[PDB]
């Protein structure tokens, strides 16, 4: 039902926001893995 | 009191049997010296 | 050491101390039999526990007759 | 020259993320009336 | 009372009259006494785990230590290295003075409270 | 150089949190037993199994919240989420007591996991495995109290529920029903736990007050180096102190630390054995000689007879609310009471 | 020298004197079995298996002899009450003698093997060092175990060549040694189906034979022989101990819950049969069946076998005992003589009332009489001043149907309260307390004492598993860690992989 | 020594750290809050609401009494409220 | 008989105290 | 004959295989990428 | 036939004696009440 | 008479106690916090009845 | 048979005490 998107939405934007902010520095880490 | 009669032989052997074991081992340790 | 008639006869059964198959040998097959055995213990346990309920299996004293 | 995402990283967030979420939930609870 | 069953009487009646189980200073006492039993066994297990080989398997390891010998009889870095990996590095001690003060202080303080 | 050895390498890497093969079992199981307790304690009732509120959500605080045992009607059901009781319904599982078996079972396997971790790290680092050995004591207590005890009784219902006050109730159950303080195996447990806390305090204090002056400063902690070979306190002055104060001292630092392992481990193992007997209601409840004289002799009273009136009270006043499945109805006139109270 | 707790390690590399010690242990164990049986035979009363079965008299090895077919004595009695029989040699007495002879033969063997310890058999022919090929011995011993397990199921248990085993009806009324046919279906895993016990032993028997064959011929993999230190006899002790405590937990649980191998005429009721009113349900089923075809109350209750009524009594509940209340159950409530009758309480209104039964948790319990609908209607008051429900006020009476008091009705309150007190125990029995000077306090059954011992041993053997397994995998540092262990090892980040010196950074 | 994970005291005094976590941390608090404030937590877990412990003129516990009918018993007890 | 037994064991423990203090193996150095 | 609880058993058995096999898939992969250098 | 090479002397020092004696006497003191019952 | 109600409680071995059930019984409630040395009693029989040894110990 | 209870304890100690004396004396002879 609807309360499940209400609840889930802060955490999607929260993980959206951290992904944007960290995406550059994360690409470096993985390339170093051969 | 109406206590169980084998209480006594139980208690006496519980004490004596392991005590004597240790005494035997100690004495023959000391005469190795 | 002391040789005996029975000893000379049993001798070959205590003669390969140390010997091994190489690497992993049969270890994968052993693993299959273990997994099979666990499921089997599971079913036996869950039957006794009435967590697994099979048809015609009345886990009560009333199965003695 | 440090990785961002490591095992340590996952242990922390395995604990930290639901802690805060539970903390907000228990927070709301103080305001429940009967 | 000065008696084993008398003690139990007094601790039963204490609980009906004071709900001492729900009193926080008794709870710290339990934490002081459960905690000290735990660390007793930790310290004695970790030290015993890192004794230095001094004897053979036919002899008590205790004859590895002589009363008043000047060097330590276990290796505290092997000990730190085990327990620090069991939990993580900084949840383990490697200053023996801080470790023994911690041993002393946890049960003493918890028993002050329950007193 | 196959996949097994490559995975072994990755599990045994030195990292902030060591994993090992034992972490495969430990880490999910410990996480989940702990999550289940915090999930139940925050959100989940006990209305249908016990007639109790038990969550923060319901108005409970840290001391009264609990994940409670299932109803007595579940017997010793594993109460699997996919099993015949909850039939896969997560909600009904929570309501039926399912988180108790969840926590207790993932708990059991976590404790295995942890102990295998102590074995595994000790092998890799090159130390003897006595820390694991000592940890057999907490395992014995847990399995004997949370698994063996309710298995001898009718149901999980009578195991301890996971909470502060629910455990307190367990403590008082055992007094009134089992007379557990009279049990020598508990008494030896008490002597081992208290003996441990004693040895812990007395040993920390001895070391700290026989320290050598190895630095100039007033904080004596700084003058220890983890790599010095020298003992940092005087075993000799400690031995003199305690010989003259108490009459005996330790003289062997290896015995001392083994004794610190031995005492509390043993004590816990002893209480465990006593609980195993209480599983069968094989209590240390009475002294027959006392009951015989007491019955014949209305003037004979001991602290032993006084304490059983107390247990008799506990039983009658607590039983209807603690065992609601039994529909105990005790009208006022049958409740044991002394004068005026 | 050696510390006292290690005297027996002198056997670790002396296979001959290891054998002599195992022989001496096997002698003592079989001597105990013979001594224990003789003592039981000397103190056992065979004269009433209805109300004085073996399990009330504290018999512990009797039931295990009966379970497998030994049912009678050379004195002419059998445990089913059959008299005038001739068991031949495999009587209780003969079984006890066989074990003592066995005990004495094993003791002589031990002397031989202690003396001639240095047998060439125990020597590796390559190196001259004593050594046991543990993997091949395991296949040998396994193959024998499977042969025996198979034989026992195929021949002893079937009656193809043996007596069978004790079987009974569900209520423990008609038990006897019977040959049992194997149940190959899925109901053979039902703990309560005796045919599954036959199947188990046949099929597990064949698997043991097939697997022993495998272990005599196939060498263990190298990875596994190093992992488990298969050239170190203590790893066998570690795993052997583990298998043993596994087995001890299982047998304690089946003894406590009950299975086809723990029948209640050899061991007593379980506590669960009291919990669930199991005999009581059936007793009531039978009285209703009589009443349906119009049998008077007197008659329907008189038809209840005293043996079934005795199961419906809390004094045979194995969960009513105590740790230090010693001896037979008979030493407590006394020797059952007679079922007094089934007791029916009514108030002055003619309503029939019911005594609320004592549960196993309570050493004491109030006397509370309820109606069919659960509503409390009489009790024995503690405080008398505000009593509403007393026997005196409510006019409560007790009428007996069946048994020794059939047809008898008591009305005077002190008598009616007296039977009301015993009715919380279930059915009311006449006991003899003078003969054994019985003190009146319930004791547990052999079902209880067995479970308790084996649950406790199991737990202890688990620590032996932990000890002896730790000792196998860490033999190299038993006496202490390496004095030249260097701090680069146990410190962080020198090696990529912990303890691997080849992963240096 | 160290294993080559980035130190905690460096991370939590870092600017980037507080740029992510000033959003992630409150967002979770607010998600957890709403889990309660929407009443979704009552329904997910089956926890009685203050008005749904008893039926009105009723003071017996809806206590489960059968092992295999336990699910249906809870549900019947619930219809005694709607 | 039970009173004699309890007091006898207690008295034996007090006796062992005495020997264990005054008649101990003396601790010696290095 | 094939009862609700025996279907559940199979759901449990499958669920456990997926969790254990999926866990191990992920573990084998990581260990192949991120190796220790000798 | 060679005499057995695995014999070893066993030892109990005096402190171990005092400790064991004490353990057995306190054990006796604790369980006796329960044996007389 | 620990509780002042002339209901004496047996604490000692010769009076039917064992090591577990025996005690030195606290002094009488009738005394409350009053100081009860031996020389304040009319005799040792009185002092024993009222629990004087506990206070002394 | 209505025999003496203390007879068992008198018989057992009569055997046990003097026997143990001899065993103590013999074992410490051998170990020196
Ligand atoms: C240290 C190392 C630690 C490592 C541990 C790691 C965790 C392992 C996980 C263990 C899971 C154990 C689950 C046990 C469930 C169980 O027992 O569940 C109980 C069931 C039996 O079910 C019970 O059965 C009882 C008896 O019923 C019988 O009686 C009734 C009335 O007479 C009816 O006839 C009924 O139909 C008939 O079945 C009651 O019915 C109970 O309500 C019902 O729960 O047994 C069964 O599952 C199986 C029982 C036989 C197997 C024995 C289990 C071994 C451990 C047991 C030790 C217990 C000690 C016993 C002493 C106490
Ligand atoms: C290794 C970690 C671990 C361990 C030891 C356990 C252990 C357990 N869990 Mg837990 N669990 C875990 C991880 C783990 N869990 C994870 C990661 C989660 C998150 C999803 C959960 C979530 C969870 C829940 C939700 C529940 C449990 C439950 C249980 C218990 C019952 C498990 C059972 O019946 O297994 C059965 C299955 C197995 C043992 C797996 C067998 C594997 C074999 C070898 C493979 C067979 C192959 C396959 C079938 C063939 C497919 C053929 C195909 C072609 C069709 C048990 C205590 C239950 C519980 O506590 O009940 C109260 C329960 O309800 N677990
Ligand atoms: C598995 C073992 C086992 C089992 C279950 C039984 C069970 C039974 N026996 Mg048998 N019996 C056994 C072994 C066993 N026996 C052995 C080995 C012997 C020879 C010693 C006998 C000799 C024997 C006789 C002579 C009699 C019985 C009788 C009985 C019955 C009554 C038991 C009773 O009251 O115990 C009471 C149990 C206790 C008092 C518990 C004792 C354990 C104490 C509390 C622990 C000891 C202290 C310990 C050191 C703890 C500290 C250690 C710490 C430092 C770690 C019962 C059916 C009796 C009967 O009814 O006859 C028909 C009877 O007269 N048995
Ligand atoms: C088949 C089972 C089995 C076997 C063969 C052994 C064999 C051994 N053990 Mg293990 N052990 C076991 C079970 C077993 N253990 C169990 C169940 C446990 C947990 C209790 C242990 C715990 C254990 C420890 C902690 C230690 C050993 C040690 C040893 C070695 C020396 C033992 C010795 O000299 O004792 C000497 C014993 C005595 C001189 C007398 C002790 C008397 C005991 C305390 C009580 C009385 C026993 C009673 C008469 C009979 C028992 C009856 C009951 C079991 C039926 C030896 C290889 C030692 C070792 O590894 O050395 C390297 C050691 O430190 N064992
Ligand atoms: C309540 C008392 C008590 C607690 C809480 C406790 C706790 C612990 N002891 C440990 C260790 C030890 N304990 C030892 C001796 C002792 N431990 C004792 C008493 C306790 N010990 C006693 C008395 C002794 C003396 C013998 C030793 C010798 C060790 C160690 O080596 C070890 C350690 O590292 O010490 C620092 C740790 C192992 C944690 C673990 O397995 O992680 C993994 C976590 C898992 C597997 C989850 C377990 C789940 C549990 C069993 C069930 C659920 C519990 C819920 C989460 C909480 C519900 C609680 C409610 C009742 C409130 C942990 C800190
Ligand atoms: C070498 C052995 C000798 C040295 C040991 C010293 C004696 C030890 C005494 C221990 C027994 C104490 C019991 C006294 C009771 C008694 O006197 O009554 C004597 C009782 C028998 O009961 C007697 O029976 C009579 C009619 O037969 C009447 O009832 C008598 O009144 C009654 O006393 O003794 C026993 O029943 C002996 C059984 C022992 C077997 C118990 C096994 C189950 C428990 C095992 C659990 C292991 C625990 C592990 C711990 C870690
Ligand atoms: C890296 C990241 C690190 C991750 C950490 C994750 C580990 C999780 C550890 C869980 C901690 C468990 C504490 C839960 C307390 C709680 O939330 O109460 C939350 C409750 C909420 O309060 C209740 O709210 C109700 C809502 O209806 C009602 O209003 C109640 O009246 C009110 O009491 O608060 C308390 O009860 C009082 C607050 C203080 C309680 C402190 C207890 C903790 C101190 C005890 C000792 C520590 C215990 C842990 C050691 C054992
Ligand atoms: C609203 C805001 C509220 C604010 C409240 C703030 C709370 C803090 C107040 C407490 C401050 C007390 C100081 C603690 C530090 C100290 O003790 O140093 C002593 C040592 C020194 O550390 C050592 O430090 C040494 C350096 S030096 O001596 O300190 O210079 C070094 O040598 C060594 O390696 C290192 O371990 O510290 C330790 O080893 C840890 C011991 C912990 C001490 C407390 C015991 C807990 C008892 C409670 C148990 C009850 C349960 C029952
Ligand atoms: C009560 C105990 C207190 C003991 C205090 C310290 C003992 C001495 C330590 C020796 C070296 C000295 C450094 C002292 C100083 C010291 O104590 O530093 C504390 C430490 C500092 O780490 P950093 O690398 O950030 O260090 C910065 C310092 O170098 C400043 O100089 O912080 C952490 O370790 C945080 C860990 C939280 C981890 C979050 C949870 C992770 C989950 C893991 C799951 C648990 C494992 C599961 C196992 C089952
Ligand atoms: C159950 C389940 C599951 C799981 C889940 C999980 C895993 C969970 C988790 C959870 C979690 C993970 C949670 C957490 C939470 C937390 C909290 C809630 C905390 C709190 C705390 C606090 C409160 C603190 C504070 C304080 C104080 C008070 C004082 C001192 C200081 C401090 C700061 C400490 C699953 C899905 C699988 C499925 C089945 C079911
Ligand atoms: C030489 C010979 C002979 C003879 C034989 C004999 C006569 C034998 C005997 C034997 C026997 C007669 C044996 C028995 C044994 C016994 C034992 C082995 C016992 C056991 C014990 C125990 C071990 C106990 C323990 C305990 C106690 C005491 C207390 C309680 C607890 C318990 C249970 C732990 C003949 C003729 C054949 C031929 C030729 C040769
Ligand atoms: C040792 C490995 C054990 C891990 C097993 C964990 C199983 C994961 C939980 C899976 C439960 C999901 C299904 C629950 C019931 C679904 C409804 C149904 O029965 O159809
Ligand atoms: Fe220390």
């Amino acid at each position: 039902d609807w309360r499940v998107l209400v609840v889930l939405l802060p955490v999607l934007l929260a993980a959206g926001w951290a992904v944007r902010n960290i995406l550059p520095y994360a690409v470096k880490q993985v390339q170093k893995l051969l | 009191m109406e206590v169980n009669q084998l209480g006594l032989i139980a208690t006496a052997l519980f004490v004596l049997v392991p005590s004597v074991f240790l005494i035997i081992l100690y004495v023959q340790t000391e005469s190795q010296q | 050491a002391r040789r005996t008639w029975l000893g000379d006869i049993l001798r070959p059964l205590n003669s390969e101390y140390g010997k091994v198959a190489p690497g992993w040998g049969t270890t994968p097959l052993m693993a299959v039999f273990m997994g099979l055995f666990l499921v089997f213990l599971l079913i036996i346990l869950e039957i006794y526990n009435s967590t697994l309920i099979l048809d015609g299996v009345n886990v009560s004293w009333k199965a003695l007759g | 020259s440090y990785p961002i995402f490591t095992v340590r990283w996952v242990a922390v967030h395995t604990l930290a993320v639901p802690t805060i979420f539970f903390l907000g939930a228990i927070a709301a609870m103080q305001f429940i009336q009967r | 009372p000065l008696g084993i069953s008398g003690t139990f009487n007094f601790m039963i009646v204490f609980q009906a009259e004071h709900n001492i189980l729900m009193h926080p200073f008794h709870q710290l006492g339990v934490a002081g006494v459960f905690g000290g039993a735990l660390f007793c066994a930790m310290h004695g297990s970790l030290v015993t785990s890192s004794l230095i080989r001094e004897t053979t398997e036919t002899e008590s390891a205790n004859y590895g230590y002589k009363f008043g010998q000047e060097e330590e009889t276990y290796n505290i870095v092997a000990a730190h290295g085990y327990f620090g990996r069991l939990i993580f590095q900084y949840a383990s001690f490697n200053n023996s003075r801080s470790l023994h003060f911690f041993l002393a202080a946890w049960p003493v303080v918890g028993v002050w409270f329950t007193a | 150089r196959g996949w097994f050895d490559i995975l072994d390498d990755w599990l045994k890497r030195d990292r902030f949190v060591f994993v090992g093969w034992s972490g495969i079992l430990l880490f999910p199981c410990a996480y989940l037993a702990l999550g289940g307790w915090l999930t139940g304690t925050t959100f989940v009732t006990s209305w249908y199994t016990h007639g109790l509120a038990s969550s923060y959500l319901e108005g409970c605080n840290f001391l009264t919240v609990a994940v409670s045992t299932p109803a007595n009607s579940m017997g010793h059901s594993l109460l699997l989420l996919w099993g015949p009781e909850a039939q896969g319904d997560f909600t009904r599982w929570c309501q039926l007591g399912g988180l108790w078996t969840f926590i207790a079972l993932h708990g059991a396997f976590g404790l295995i996991g942890f102990m295998l971790r102590q074995f595994e790290i000790a092998r890799l680092v090159g130390v003897r495995p006595y820390n694991a050995i000592a940890f057999s004591a907490p395992i014995a207590v847990f399995v004997s109290v949370f698994l063996i005890y309710p298995l001898g009784q009718s149901s999980w219902f009578f195991a301890p529920s996971f909470g502060v006050a629910a455990i307190f109730r367990f403590l008082l159950f055992f007094q009134g029903f089992h007379n557990w303080t009279l049990n020598p195996f508990h008494m030896m447990g008490v002597a081992g736990v208290l003996g441990g806390a004693l040895l812990c305090a007395i040993h920390g204090a001895t070391v700290e007050n026989t320290l050598f002056q190895d630095g100039e400063g007033a904080s004596t902690f700084r003058a220890f180096n983890p790599t010095q070979a020298e003992e940092t306190y005087s075993m000799v002055t400690a031995n003199r102190f305690w010989s003259q104060i108490f009459g005996i001292a330790f003289s062997n630092k290896r015995w001392l630390h083994f004794f610190m392992l031995f005492v509390p481990v043993t004590g816990l193992w002893m209480s465990a054995i006593g609980v195993v007997g209480l599983a069968l209601n094989l209590r240390s409840y009475d002294f027959i000689s006392q009951e015989i004289r007491a019955a014949e002799d209305p003037e004979f009273e001991t602290f032993y007879t006084k304490n059983l009136l107390l247990n008799e009270g506990i039983r009658a006043w607590m039983a209807p609310q603690d065992q609601p499945h039994e529909n105990f109805v005790f009208p006022e006139e049958v409740l044991p009471r002394g004068n005026a109270l | 020298g050696l510390p006292w707790y290690r005297v027996h390690t002198v056997l670790i590399n002396d296979p001959g004197r290891l054998i002599a010690a195992h022989l001496m242990h096997t002698a003592l164990v079989a001597g105990w079995a013979g001594s224990m049986a003789l003592y039981e035979l000397a103190t056992f009363d065979p004269s009433d298996p209805v109300l004085n079965p073996m399990w009330r008299q504290g018999m512990f090895v009797l039931p295990f002899m009966a379970r497998l077919g030994v049912t009678g004595s050379w004195s002419g009695w059998s445990i089913t009450g059959e008299t005038g029989i001739d068991p031949g040699f495999w009587s209780f007495e003969g079984v006890a003698l066989a074990h003592i002879v066995l005990s004495g033969l094993l003791f002589l063997a031990a002397c031989w093997h202690w003396v001639y310890w240095d047998l060439e058999l125990f020597r590796d022919p390559r190196t001259g060092e004593p050594a046991l090929d543990l993997p091949k011995m395991f296949g040998i011993h396994l193959f024998l175990a499977g042969l025996l397990c198979f034989g026992f199921g195929a021949f002893h248990l079937t009656g193809l060549f043996g007596p069978g085993m004790w079987v009974s009806d569900p209520y423990g009324l008609t038990g006897s040694v019977q040959p049992v046919a194997p149940e190959w279906g899925p109901d053979g895993f039902n703990p309560y189906n005796p045919g599954g016990v036959v199947a188990h032993h046949i099929a597990a028997g064949i698997v043991g034979i097939i697997a022993g064959l495998f272990h005599i011929l196939v060498r263990p993999p190298q990875r596994l022989y190093k992992a488990l230190r298969m050239g170190n006899i203590e790893t066998v002790l570690s795993s052997s101990i583990a298998a043993v405590f596994f087995a001890a937990f299982v047998v304690a649980g089946t003894m406590w819950y009950g299975s086809a191998t723990t029948p209640i005429e050899l061991f007593g009721p379980t506590r669960y049969q009291w919990d669930s009113s199991y005999f009581q349900q059936e007793i009531n089923r039978r009285v209703q069946a009589s009443l349906a075809s119009g049998a008077t109350l007197e008659e329907a209750w008189s038809a209840i076998p005293e043996k079934l009524a005795f199961y419906d009594y809390i004094g045979n509940n194995p969960a009513k005992g105590g740790l230090f209340r010693t001896g037979p159950m008979n030493k407590g409530d006394g020797i059952a003589q007679a079922w007094k009758g089934h007791a029916v309480f009514r108030n002055k209104e003619g309503e029939e009332l019911f005594v609320r039964r004592m549960p196993a948790f309570f050493e004491s319990f109030p006397v509370i009489l309820t109606d069919k609908n659960g509503v409390v209607k009489a009790d024995i008051p503690f405080r008398r001043a505000e009593s509403k429900y007393s026997f005196e006020q409510q006019g409560v009476t007790v009428s007996f149907y069946g048994g020794e008091l059939n047809g008898q009705t008591f009305t005077d309150p002190p008598t009616v309260k007296s039977y009301a007190r015993k009715a919380i125990f279930g059915e009311i029995f006449e006991f003899d307390t003078e003969t054994l000077n019985s003190d009146g306090i319930f004791r547990t059954s052999p079902r209880g004492w067995f479970t308790f011992a084996h649950a406790v041993f199991a737990l202890l053997f688990f620590f032996g598993h932990i000890w002896h397994g730790a000792r196998t995998l860490f033999r190299d540092v038993f006496s202490g860690i390496d004095p030249e262990l260097s701090p680069e090892q146990v410190e962080w980040g020198f090696y990529q992989k912990v303890g691997d010196v080849t992963t240096r950074r | 020594g160290t294993t080559g994970e980035r130190p905690f005291s460096d991370i939590i005094t870092s600017v980037r750290y507080w740029v992510i976590h000033s959003i992630t941390i409150p967002a979770l608090f607010i998600a957890g809050w709403l889990f309660v404030s929407t009443g979704l937590a009552y329904d997910v877990f089956g926890t009685p609401r203050p008005d749904s412990y008893y039926a009105q003129e009723q003071r017996s516990i809806p206590l489960v009494t059968d092992r295999f009918e336990a699910k249906q018993q809870v549900e019947t007890f619930l219809e005694q409220l709607k | 008989m039970e009173t004699i037994t309890y007091v006898f064991i207690f008295a034996c423990i007090i006796a062992l105290f005495f020997f264990a203090i005054f008649f101990r193996e003396p601790p010696r150095i290095t | 004959t094939i009862t609700p609880s025996l279907k559940g058993f199979f759901i449990g058995l499958l669920s456990g295989a997926v969790v254990l096999g999926l866990t191990f898939a992920v573990l084998i992969a990581i260990s192949q990428i991120d190796k220790v250098q000798r | 036939m060679e005499p057995n090479p695995n014999r070893q002397p066993v030892e109990l020092n005096r402190t171990s004696l005092y400790l064991g004696l004490l353990l057995i006497l306190v054990l006796a003191l604790l369980f006796s009440s329960y044996f007389f019952n | 008479d620990i509780d002042g109600i002339r209901e004496p409680v047996s604490g000692s071995l010769l009076y039917g106690n064992n090591i577990i059930t025996g005690a030195v019984v606290p002094s009488s409630n009738a005394i409350g916090l009053h100081f009860y040395p031996i020389w304040e009693a009319a005799s040792l029989d009185e002092w024993l009845y009222n629990g004087g040894p506990y206070q002394l110990i």
